[PDB]
């Protein structure tokens, strides 16, 4: 159910909506970038579609380290109990680590970096799109199987951003981002701004709730709100291009933009 | 060698024995084509069953719609319970082929859904073709579309006997190579499971028989058969064979040769496109072909493998694909039901497929070799015909010109008579006729602005109407008309299958003098034949002008009515 | 220390045996119980398994059998009768996995001419 409003006009001009919310990211040992971005499902399906897996009667859930169908029971699928010795902490039993796609099993695929997976999966388009987005957000050094509990705040935020921005664009979709700069250095902000502007140039519309002036100064339109927080706010104090907002005397964002532009 | 056995209490009556004798004599003589001028309700299915039983040859029956094909299949099952009757129709519940529109620069991906029952029926038909000769197949126009190579189908059959040394893993790999899926949970047709030293195989042809083998060391000991339901021992067989679970079964060497040929063709096309100037199309084609080649090398089969059928099968460029007709023996018999409608349907497929694929190949989306993954043209289908029989109420120019003998079956076994024709120079006359029909408990039928005006007038003047604007609503409207909920029915196009009713005793043609497809001679005959169900059914016409087609239709109707009246009077049969 | 073994550990333990030894893998569905046990036998036969050992004697499931309802019986399903040699890791692992699935984590290795051993998850 939406919030309290009378009506919204202009929805017929859009065909899709993609939203990145301002919420915490859950950290679990069962999660990694590959599972979060949804590409591990495609990788598992590809592995289960091979001739060896068909001969051995394996399915997509066999190659999941969270499923008790092919995971090692000594380490309970975690690899560490002290590293495991029977399965060498790979979380898969010896039989699962025998189905090889292009001469490589699931553990080495999980052990790839994003840049390596770009070349390895350069032919499968569904996997390639997600890997390319992960590279675009600047996570090329990260491993596809690194634990989410060992991810930094900026890395987790960029994984979430890549997950949501690696979706199909019909040329009439609406992108909503709620402060996507949290934990990002000025270079990661540059990368994100470039990605968003390419999306806009592709014919889409992007709405960003931002506090960063580097992002703000590149925006075509600005809708300031205030003039304060809580019961003292909730009114539009400025509306227009960043220069027009900067010309407004009572707008804090305009005051801070005057020294930037 | 099995034979054909027919069981039916209803003996042939009227012109049926003469028609059967003439058809059998013509088939024995060796006439390539013949026509059955059988009117509706005269029992064409009985005559077809009789000639099939007498000839004792394989029969392929083609219908122009799925409902008629299903009805014919059920009828043939009824007449031949001992014999074998198959069913080969489309198994796609919803198909959206890929296409590219250069005007909007938009590409649509392929989406499909598979029906299990139809797939099982198709596989059973294909297996029965190689199993028994006395098989009758009722199929739609899908019989002219590309199937697998019969030589590959035969050569990829697994033979097992006791005492033959063979590893269990080798047999499992061989089963997987012929597209058998291992599933110990979902055990259905076309799947196999292994429980230790015992391997159970469920062929896709049969539906209640499985094959169980036992391994003792490195050799097979016993090969038995077990019922799928009771799970008990049924019989023991020494030599058994397993058919592939897919018609499109290919060898590894064939796949490698296809990969090499595809690579060479892609290189040539890339060079040609570079010499042309379409860089984006060339890049897209190269990317798609590289993805498909990698998928072939790693897994072996995926979506879009159908576009490389020519490379996979090794056929020469321009050669027609192998079809269900190729599976049939060269001495088979072909029967086309409702030929005047079925034949254009056969002809249109190649043109439609080529029109759809021209944009795709032009814009560098698929290789030029994808043109060979096409349905058979009309010329190739005609060439592949050994013997043919056209069974249609009205023969077109093609059937009349391509038939060496014409025989007719007009006298209905029940003794009914074709409706008489009365012409009229109109709203008041129609209202009076409708009221008179209502007084006699007889339904009336009327055959867009004029229809809307008529239905508005009928609704205004306290008259029930059944105006028709798919088949789902069609059966409901037919049921409502039969139940008496509506007294009259008005339709823009009165040619949909199954729209006839037995309670209709009067049909009127409005603006028949106007030229149109629905006012052709064949359409007029078809609409007139709908009123023949009633004992006192009659057809009236509202037109002040006549044409050559009208004259021919009225002459044919008058001749049929005269011969029916003569047969009913001379023999004394009461028309009921 | 309170034997919890995984599939790989069981495979290694069986591989520790000398080459040429004859072994049989069993899935004991009933261990120390009394009953008629006819529906269970029918279900096992319908599943696909043919060899069942009762009271230490191997009998065919298809042939009718009799057992006292007041006497304890140890019904065990014979799954595979393998040989010990290098290169049978895949088949042995598959047999161990299906035995564990059928018997709910209990595997009995019948060493022909040797002492029987029991392995559990
Ligand atoms: N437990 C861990 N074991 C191994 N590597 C880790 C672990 N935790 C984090 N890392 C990695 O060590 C690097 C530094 O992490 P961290 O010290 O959290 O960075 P940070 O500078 O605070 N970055 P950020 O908060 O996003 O601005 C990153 O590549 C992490 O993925
Ligand atoms: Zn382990």
């Amino acid at each position: 159910k939406p919030g309290e409003h009378d009506l919204i006009k202009g929805i017929e001009y859009l065909d899709k909506v993609i939203d990145i919310d301002q919420s915490p990211i859950g950290r679990t040992p069962r999660s990694n970038p590959a599972t979060y971005t949804g590409v591990f499902d495609f990788i598992r399906e590809i592995f289960a579609n091979t001739t060896e897996a068909k001969t051995r009667g394996y399915k997509a859930g066999r190659f999941s380290f969270n499923v008790k169908g092919g995971r090692c029971e000594a380490c309970a699928g975690d690899g560490i109990n002290v590293p495991c010795e029977v399965c060498k902490g790979k979380r898969y039993n010896r039989e699962t680590l025998e189905v090889r796609y292009k001469g490589k099993n699931i553990a080495e695929v999980l052990d790839m970096t994003v840049e390596e997976a770009l070349e390895f999966f350069k032919n499968i388009p569904r996997i390639h799109k997600k890997i390319e987005t992960l590279y675009d957000v600047g996570l090329g050094y990260i491993k596809l199987g690194q634990s989410s509990t060992t991810l930094s705040g900026g890395e987790a935020q960029r994984v979430k951003l890549a997950t949501e921005l690696s979706r199909k664009s019909t040329g009439k979709t609406m992108y909503i981002l709620d402060e996507p700069t949290t934990g990002l250095h000025m270079a990661d902000v540059h990368r994100l701004v470039g990605i968003l502007h390419r999306l806009v140039e592709a014919g889409n519309s992007v709405v960003v709730i931002e506090h960063n002036l580097d992002v703000i100064k590149t925006a075509d339109y600005i809708i300031d709100l205030g003039p304060e927080g809580g019961s003292g706010g909730g009114l539009v104090v400025a509306e227009g291009t960043p220069e027009e907002v900067a010309k407004v005397e009572n707008s804090y964002t305009g005051q801070f933009l005057k020294k930037v532009l | 060698m099995h034979k054909f056995k027919l069981v039916s209490d209803y003996k042939p009556c009227g012109d049926q024995p003469e028609a059967i004798d003439k058809l059998v004599e013509g088939i024995n003589r060796g006439y390539r084509g013949q026509t059955l001028l059988g009117v509706t309700g005269s029992g064409k299915t009985f005559t077809m069953a009789n000639v099939i039983e007498r000839v004792q040859k394989p029969t392929l029956v083609i219908a122009h719609n799925k409902t008629l094909a299903a009805q014919l299949c059920s009828e043939f099952k009824e007449f031949f319970p001992n014999n074998c009757v198959e069913y080969f129709v489309s198994y796609y519940d919803y198909y959206q082929p890929e296409a590219y529109i250069p005007a909007t620069d938009t590409y649509i991906e392929k989406d499909s859904s598979i029906n299990d029952e139809i797939d099982k029926l198709r596989h059973s038909a294909t297996a029965a073709l190689f199993e028994r000769r006395d098989v009758i197949i009722v199929a739609s126009v899908s019989c002219i579309y590309g199937l697998g190579d019969p030589e590959d189908y035969t050569d990829l059959m697994l033979s097992l006997r006791p005492g033959m040394i063979k590893d269990r893993d080798e047999i499992i790999r061989k089963l997987v190579d012929i597209q058998y899926e291992r599933n110990e949970i979902d055990f259905k047709r076309g799947k196999f499971r292994v429980r230790g030293d015992i391997l159970e195989i469920f062929p896709a042809s049969s539906s209640d028989k499985v094959i169980r083998v036992e391994f003792f060391g490195e050799e097979i000991d016993r090969i038995t058969e077990v019922d799928s339901l009771t799970g008990e021992i049924t019989g023991v067989c020494s030599h058994v064979a397993i058919f592939p679970a897919s018609h499109y079964a290919t060898t590894k060497a064939k796949m490698q040769r296809a990969i090499a040929s595809i690579e060479q063709e892609l290189e040539e096309r890339v060079r040609e496109l570079k010499s042309q100037g379409k860089l984006l199309e060339a890049q897209r084609l190269e990317q798609r072909t590289r993805y498909d080649l990698e998928m072939m090398q790693e897994i072996g089969f995926c979506q879009g493998i159908e576009n490389y059928s020519r490379h996979i099968s090794g056929r020469a460029p321009g050669s027609p694909p192998f079809t269900l007709i190729d599976y049939f023996p060269k001495d088979f018999l072909l029967i086309i039901d409702e030929s005047h409608v079925t034949i254009p349907q056969i002809g249109a497929m190649y043109n439609g497929d080529r029109s759809r694929k021209e944009s795709l190949v032009e814009y560098g989306f698929r290789l030029p070799s994808a043109f060979d993954n096409r349905p058979l043209t009309f010329e190739e289908f005609e060439k592949k015909i050994n013997q043919v029989i056209f069974v249609s109420a009205t023969p077109a120019k093609y059937e009349r010109e391509h038939s060496q003998q014409i025989v007719e079956q007009i006298i209905r076994p029940t003794g009914l008579l074709d409706p008489e024709i009365v012409v009229k120079p109109q709203i008041d006359d129609l209202i009076g006729e409708i009221s008179e029909r209502v007084q006699k408990n007889q339904r009336v039928m009327i055959t867009k602005k004029m229809a809307e005006d008529l239905t508005d007038y009928l609704r205004e003047l306290d008259f029930k109407v059944e105006y028709l604007h798919d088949t789902i609503e069609r059966m409901e409207i037919i049921r409502n008309l039969r139940l008496g909920v509506f007294d009259v029915l008005v339709g823009i196009n009165l040619l949909r299958e199954g729209l006839d009713i037995p309670e209709v005793s009067l049909v009127a043609i409005l603006d028949a003098d106007k030229e149109g497809f629905l006012r052709s001679e064949t359409s007029l005959i078809q609409t007139i034949g709908r009123a023949a169900r009633n004992v006192e059914g009659k057809v009236i016409m509202y037109a002040d002008t006549i044409t050559d087609s009208m004259r021919r239709a009225i002459d044919e109707t008058n001749r049929r009515r005269k011969i029916q009246s003569e047969y009913n009077q001379k023999h004394g049969i009461t028309p009921k | 220390t309170p034997s919890q073994q995984t599939v790989d550990q069981m495979v290694d333990r069986i591989m520790e045996f000398e080459e040429g030894t004859r072994i049989q893998l069993l899935a004991p569905v009933v261990r120390g119980r009394k009953g008629e046990y006819h529906k269970l036998i029918e279900d096992i036969k319908k599943e696909g398994y043919v060899r069942i050992r009762v009271d230490g004697e191997v009998v065919d499931v298809n042939d009718p059998v009799n057992l006292d309802k007041n006497k304890k019986h140890n019904i065990e399903i014979v799954v595979d009768r393998l040989i010990v040699r290098p290169g049978i890791q895949k088949r042995l692992t598959d047999s161990i996995e299906t035995v564990l699935r059928l018997s709910n984590g209990i595997l009995v290795v019948d060493v022909i001419g040797g002492k029987e051993m029991l392995l559990s998850q």
